[PDB]
C-alpha cells in the first residue's frame, strides 16, 4: 500500500427533513454514515504523516466553499470587476459533524499516537475507511467546536522557526464561550476568567517547552498581545452564528495585565470580506430576537513576532491570527492520510 | 509575468514620515506574501516585515514594529509601507518582493520591485560648486596629462558629469560621490589626455544637478 | 537568530572559470537555502531556491549544492554577465555577500596630485586631491603628509568600480583643510603604497610655487 491522493467522498448524519443548510448540502453531496465504523489496528509497524501537505485539507476546503456558495447567498457580491446581485434570505446555519471517506480501492491511515505534533513517525497506527465527525467551523483566532487533545496542549507548526508559519494550538481543556445578542448590531461574548487564565497559563508554558526543546530560540517568559494589523476579520474573533457574522474584540482575552467572567464587545456586520474568494459580500440586515451561540474554544491560531537581530530577550510575543481556512481543516485532518491499495 | 513597481526616491528630514508604494501585476495578488527589505549603504539586506495581502496580516523584524505600517489595497493589488519618526540611520534602499510559492511561505523571492531610495538628512537642497583640477606639470607624468573637476558641496544625489558635451569619453573617470561631514556630497571627475593636446584642445566638464536646476560648464586650463 | 557567513568576501575570476563560493549557517538548516544575484542599480535576482533547485530563466551554468550548515554555489562556465554580488538567504537572514571581479595582471597606479584652486581658496576652504589611476589589485593605501606631519581623519577616498576595458581601478583621495591652515604650511605630499610598487610613490608640491 503506497501513499496517494484520490477522490474522496463525504458522509454525514444529516436529516432529509432538516431546513438547516449544512444538512441540506450534506443530503445531496454525502451518504449515510457507517453504522459500525471499523478501525483495524496495525501493530508492529510505523509510518510518517504530514498535515501541512495533505490533499485532504484541500478537498474539505473546496467543499466548504461550495457549501457557503449555495447556503449564505449575499445580497450583493463584488468579485473582480463583476457585481453579483442575488436573493439573500435569512437562513438557519449550524455546522454538523462531517466524515470524509476513501473511495473503492483506497483507505485512510489514522495515527493514534498521543502527543503527536503533526509530522514524524507514529507508533499507534490503524486504518479506517472514514475520518471522525468534523464540524466545518469557519472561525478566526479561536478554533471553535473542534476536538481536544487527550494529553497536554499540543503545538503544531510546519516550521516553528519560520515567523510566517502560523502556529496551530490545540487545547486539552475546552474553554466555553457564550456569545449572545439581546443597536441590533451590538453583541457581546462572555468567557470565564478562571478557565481562560488557567488555559493561558498552560499554553504559555507549553510554548516555552516546545521552543526550548526543538528550537534554538530561547526566551524566559511567554507573552500574548492583540494583533498588530489587518482587516477586521482577523483582528477580531470572527465567526458565524444563526446566519449573522460576528466580529468580537479579543483585546481583553490577550491582555497581559490580569472577578467572574470576561466580556468581549462584538459587532454584527452586513458587509463582510469573503474567505472563499477575493471580494466583499453585502448581506441583509440582522434578524430580531435573542441570537445566542454557545461554542467551545478548542484551539488557537497564532503567529510569532519576528525576532530581533542579535537579540533574544526574556519575552516572546504571540498574537492571534486567521484568514486561511485551510488551517482550520488541518487542525482536525492532521492525523489522517490517504493510502492506495 | 509577475511585476512589482515601486515609487520614486524620497527626500525627507529627520523625524518626518515617508510612504512607499508597491504596485503588483500579472499574478494573483492575495496568494503571495509581500516582503519588505532594506539595504543601508555598505551593509547587507535586512528584513523589516512582510504582509499577507489576503486579510492584511503582518509581522515585523525587531525594532520596526514601533514605527512601520504595512498595508495593501486588495482591489488595486498594491502594497504600501509607511515609516514614521525617520532617523538618519534609515537612509537605505527599500525593496518589496514576492514569495514564489502559491499560498505558502518559502521566503524565496523571485519577483522584486525596482527599489526605492529613501534618504533621511537634515540638509537642504543645494547646488554644487565646480572647481577645476588643473593639469600643471605634476599630472603630466611625461607624456599623458590628467585634468578634472571637483563637484563639491551639493545635495542630494545625483550629479551628472560629462566632458566636451559628451564628445570626450575615453579615459574619463567619475568617482562615486562621498558624503562630507557637513551633510553635503562631493565627487571628482578626471580625464587623462596627451600632454601635447593641452595647448590645443579646450577641455570642459559639464556638471548637471537636477534637484537644484544647476547646470555648469567649467573649462579646465593649466594654471598660470 | 541565525548567523550567515559567506566566503570568500571577494574572489578573482577569469572568463570561463569554474567558480565556487561557500555559505555557512550557525545552525542546522537543511534545504530551504536560496541564492541571489545582485548587480548595481537593479533589484536582486533569484537564482537558486531550496539549496539546488534552479529558478526558471537562470542560465544552465549555475548550480547549487550543500547540506545542513554548509552550502555552495557553483558556476560551471563564467561569462561577462556573471560579474556581480551573490547572496545566500535563509528565512529573513541574508548573507553579507560574495563579490566577484575579473582577475588581471598587477598594474601600478599613476599617481597625480592637485593643489586647491584659487576659486576654492577664495571661498574659504582648500581641497587637495590625489589621484591613483589604473591600478590593480583594488587594495591600496594613501597617506597624506603636510610638512612631514601625518594626516588622519580629515581625508576621504572614493574608488571607482572595476573598469570594463582594462579591468583596472581608480581612486581619488581628497584632503579638506581651511584656508588659514592651508596657508600655514608649504609642502603637501601624497604617499601611495600598492602591491605593484616596490617602494612607495610620493607626489608632493609647494604652495604657491610649482
Ligand atoms: C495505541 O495502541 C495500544 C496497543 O497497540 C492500545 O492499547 C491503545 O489504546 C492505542 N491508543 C489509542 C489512542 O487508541
Ligand atoms: C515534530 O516531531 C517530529 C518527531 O519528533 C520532529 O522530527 C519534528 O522536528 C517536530 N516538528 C517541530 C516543528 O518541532
Ligand atoms: C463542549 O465541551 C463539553 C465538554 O466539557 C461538551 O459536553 C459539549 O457538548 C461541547 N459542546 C460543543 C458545542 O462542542
Ligand atoms: C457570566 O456569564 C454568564 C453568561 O451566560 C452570565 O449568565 C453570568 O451572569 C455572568 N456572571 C456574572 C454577570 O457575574
Ligand atoms: C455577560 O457578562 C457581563 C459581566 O459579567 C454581564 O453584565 C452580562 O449580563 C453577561 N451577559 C448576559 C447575556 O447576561
Ligand atoms: C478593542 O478594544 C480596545 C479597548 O478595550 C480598543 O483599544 C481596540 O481598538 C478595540 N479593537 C477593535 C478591533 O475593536
Ligand atoms: C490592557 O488593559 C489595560 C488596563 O486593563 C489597558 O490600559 C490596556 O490598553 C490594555 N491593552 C490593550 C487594550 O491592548
Ligand atoms: C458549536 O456547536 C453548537 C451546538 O452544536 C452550536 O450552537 C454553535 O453555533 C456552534 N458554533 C459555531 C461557531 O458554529
Ligand atoms: C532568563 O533569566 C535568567 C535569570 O532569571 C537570566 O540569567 C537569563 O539571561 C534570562 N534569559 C534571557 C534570554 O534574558
Ligand atoms: C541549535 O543550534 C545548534 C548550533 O548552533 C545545532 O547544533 C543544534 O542542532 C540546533 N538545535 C535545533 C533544535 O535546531
Ligand atoms: C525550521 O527551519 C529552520 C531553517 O531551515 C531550521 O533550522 C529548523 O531546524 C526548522 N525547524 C524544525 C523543527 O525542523
Ligand atoms: C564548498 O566548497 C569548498 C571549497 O571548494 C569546500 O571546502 C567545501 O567542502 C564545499 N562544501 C561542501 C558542503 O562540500
Amino acid at each position: 500500500w503506497e501513499d496517494a491522493d484520490t477522490t474522496l467522498f463525504c458522509a454525514s448524519d444529516a436529516k432529509a427533513y432538516s431546513t438547516e443548510k449544512h444538512n441540506v448540502w450534506a443530503t445531496h453531496a454525502c451518504v449515510p454514515t457507517d453504522p459500525d465504523p471499523q478501525e483495524i489496528p496495525l501493530e508492529n509497524v510505523t509510518e510518517n504523516f504530514n498535515m501541512w501537505k495533505n490533499n485532504m485539507v484541500e478537498q474539505m476546503h473546496e467543499d466548504i466553499i461550495s457549501l457557503w456558495d449555495e447556503s449564505l447567498k449575499p445580497c450583493v457580491m463584488l468579485t473582480g470587476g463583476s457585481t453579483i446581485k442575488q436573493a439573500c434570505p435569512k437562513v438557519t446555519f449550524e455546522p454538523i459533524p462531517i466524515h470524509y471517506c476513501a473511495p473503492a480501492g483506497f483507505a485512510i491511515l489514522k495515527c493514534r499516537d498521543e502527543d503527536f505534533n503533526g509530522t514524524g513517525p507514529c507508533k499507534n497506527v490503524s486504518t479506517v475507511q472514514c475520518t471522525h465527525g468534523i464540524k466545518p467551523v469557519v472561525s478566526t483566532q479561536l478554533l471553535l467546536n473542534g476536538s481536544l487533545a487527550k494529553g497536554d496542549i499540543v503545538i503544531r507548526s510546519e516550521n516553528l522557526t519560520n515567523n510566517a508559519k502560523v502556529i496551530i494550538v490545540q487545547l486539552n481543556e475546552p474553554v466555553q464561550i457564550v456569545c449572545i445578542r439581546p443597536d441590533i448590531r451590538q453583541a457581546h461574548c462572555n468567557v470565564t476568567r478562571g478557565k481562560w487564565v488557567n488555559i493561558t497559563k498552560n499554553v504559555k508554558e507549553q510554548l516555552w517547552k516546545i521552543f526550548n526543546k526543538t528550537t534554538n530560540i530561547t526566551f524566559n517568559n511567554t507573552i500574548f498581545n492583540s494583533p498588530a494589523g489587518g482587516d477586521l476579520e482577523i483582528t477580531t474573533h470572527s465567526f458565524n452564528c444563526g446566519g449573522e457574522f460576528f466580529y468580537c474584540n479579543t483585546s481583553d482575552l490577550f491582555n497581559e495585565t490580569n472577578n467572574e467572567n470576561i466580556t468581549l464587545q462584538c459587532r454584527i456586520k452586513q458587509i463582510v470580506r469573503m474567505w472563499q474568494r477575493v471580494g466583499q459580500a453585502m448581506y441583509a440586515p440582522p434578524i430580531a430576537g435573542n441570537i445566542t451561540c454557545i461554542s467551545n474554544i478548542t484551539g488557537l491560531l497564532l503567529t510569532r513576532d519576528g525576532v530581533n537581530d542579535t537579540h533574544d530577550k526574556e519575552n516572546e510575543t504571540f498574537r492571534p491570527t486567521g484568514g486561511d481556512m485551510r488551517d482550520n481543516w488541518r487542525s482536525e485532518l492532521y492525523k489522517y492520510k490517504v493510502i492506495k491499495l | 509575468r509577475a511585476h512589482l513597481v515601486q515609487s520614486g526616491t524620497a527626500m525627507k528630514k529627520p523625524g518626518a514620515s515617508v510612504r512607499v508604494s508597491c504596485q503588483t501585476s500579472g499574478y494573483t495578488f492575495t496568494a503571495h506574501i509581500l516582503f519588505w527589505f532594506r539595504q543601508a549603504p555598505g551593509r547587507g539586506l535586512e528584513w523589516v516585515g512582510w504582509i499577507k495581502p489576503q486579510y492584511g496580516a503582518v509581522n515585523f523584524g525587531g525594532g520596526f514594529r514601533d514605527r512601520v505600517t504595512l498595508t495593501r489595497d486588495v482591489y488595486r493589488e498594491i502594497a504600501y509601507m509607511d515609516i514614521r519618526g525617520l532617523k538618519p540611520d534609515d537612509t537605505a534602499v527599500y525593496y518589496c518582493a514576492r514569495d514564489r510559492s502559491y499560498g505558502d511561505s518559502s521566503w524565496a523571492l523571485d519577483a522584486w520591485g525596482q527599489g526605492t531610495t529613501v534618504v533621511v538628512s537634515a540638509a537642504s537642497t543645494k547646488g554644487p560648486s565646480v572647481f577645476p583640477l588643473a593639469p600643471s606639470s605634476k599630472s603630466t607624468s611625461g607624456g599623458t596629462a590628467a585634468l578634472g573637476c571637483l563637484v563639491k558641496d551639493y545635495f542630494p544625489e545625483p550629479v551628472t558629469v560629462s566632458w566636451n558635451s559628451g564628445a570626450l569619453t575615453s579615459g574619463v573617470h567619475t568617482f562615486p560621490a562621498v558624503l562630507q561631514s557637513s551633510g553635503l556630497y562631493s565627487l571628482s571627475s578626471v580625464v587623462t589626455v596627451p600632454s601635447s593636446s593641452l595647448g590645443t584642445q579646450t577641455y570642459i566638464c559639464n556638471v548637471n544637478h537636477k534637484p537644484s536646476n544647476t547646470k555648469v560648464d567649467k573649462k579646465v586650463e593649466p594654471k598660470s | 537568530y541565525i548567523h550567515v557567513t559567506q566566503s570568500p568576501s571577494s574572489l578573482s575570476v577569469s572568463i570561463g572559470d569554474r567558480v565556487t563560493i561557500n555559505c555557512q549557517t550557525s545552525q542546522g538548516v537543511g534545504s530551504d537555502l536560496h541564492w541571489y544575484q545582485h548587480k548595481p542599480g537593479r533589484a536582486p535576482k533569484l537564482l537558486i531556491h531550496h539549496t539546488s533547485s534552479v529558478e526558471d530563466g537562470v542560465p544552465s551554468r549555475f548550480s547549487g549544492s550543500g547540506f545542513h550548515t554548509s552550502f555552495n554555489l557553483t558556476i560551471s562556465d563564467l561569462q561577462a554577465d556573471d560579474i556581480a554580488t551573490y547572496y545566500c538567504q535563509v528565512l529573513q537572514f541574508f548573507g553579507r555577500g560574495s563579490r566577484l571581479h575579473i582577475k588581471r595582471t598587477v598594474a601600478a597606479p599613476s599617481v597625480f596630485i592637485f593643489p586647491p584652486s584659487d576659486e576654492q581658496l577664495k571661498s574659504g576652504t582648500a581641497s587637495v586631491v590625489c589621484l591613483l589611476n589604473n591600478f590593480y589589485p583594488r587594495e591600496a593605501k594613501v597617506q597624506w603628509k603636510v610638512d612631514n606631519a601625518l594626516q588622519s581623519g580629515n581625508s576621504q577616498e572614493s574608488v571607482t568600480e572595476q573598469d570594463s576595458k582594462d579591468s583596472t581601478y581608480s581612486l581619488s583621495s581628497t584632503l579638506t583643510l581651511s584656508k588659514a591652515d592651508y596657508e600655514k604650511h608649504k609642502v603637501y605630499a601624497c604617499e601611495v603604497t600598492h602591491q605593484g610598487l616596490s617602494s612607495p610613490v610620493t607626489k608632493s608640491f609647494n604652495r604657491g610655487e610649482c
